[PDB]
């Protein structure tokens, strides 16, 4: 596919166009974002290593 | 020396951003394709001369 | 409330002590310790969330 304007190439820019279906939006309505809107803050256990001057946090 | 006679063109993208207007769109749970998406900055900030 | 207040500020200022002593080149660092912990949808990571 090629397009020309003013004897110069006209290039298509922006995002990738998809084939929007009725189901693609109403599955997110079926989902509703059913994650109970409750601010659950999870902790980080500090872990000490050779230097000790600098700190390092782990996930569990 | 034939490579470096004619000036090569550097394609700089147009500067646009709409985070300042709508700060609701940027929150604590961001979308990323790769899980190693913060490695390049973490590398530069540690070792700039690399 | 006096006892609940001192309990909260003592908990915060102790942890900000050993958060200030981590290098930026790391997973959970100075800038990105709030985002990974929070599992909700607040407007902006400020105030009581931090």
């Amino acid at each position: 596919a090629a397009m020309f304007s003013r004897n110069k190439p006209l290039y298509m820019t922006g995002g990738s166009v998809r084939t929007i279906a009725t189901g693609n939006y109403r599955d997110a309505a079926e989902r509703l974002r059913a994650m109970d809107e409750t601010l659950r803050l999870k902790p980080f256990k500090i872990t000490e290593k050779l230097d000790f001057r600098v700190a390092a946090y782990a996930i569990p | 020396s034939a490579w470096f006679i004619n000036a090569g063109m550097v394609n700089m993208p147009t500067l646009s951003c709409a985070n300042g207007y709508y700060p609701a769109l940027t929150n604590v749970n961001p979308y990323h394709r790769l899980d190693t998406w913060k490695d390049t900055l973490n590398h530069w900030v540690a070792y700039p001369d690399m | 409330l006096f006892y609940h207040s001192v309990a909260m500020i003592e908990s915060c200022y102790v942890e900000l002590g050993n958060v200030a002593r981590v290098s930026d080149s790391d997973a959970i660092n100075k800038y990105t310790f709030t985002e990974l912990s929070v599992q909700g949808r607040p407007v902006m990571n400020r105030g009581i969330i931090v």
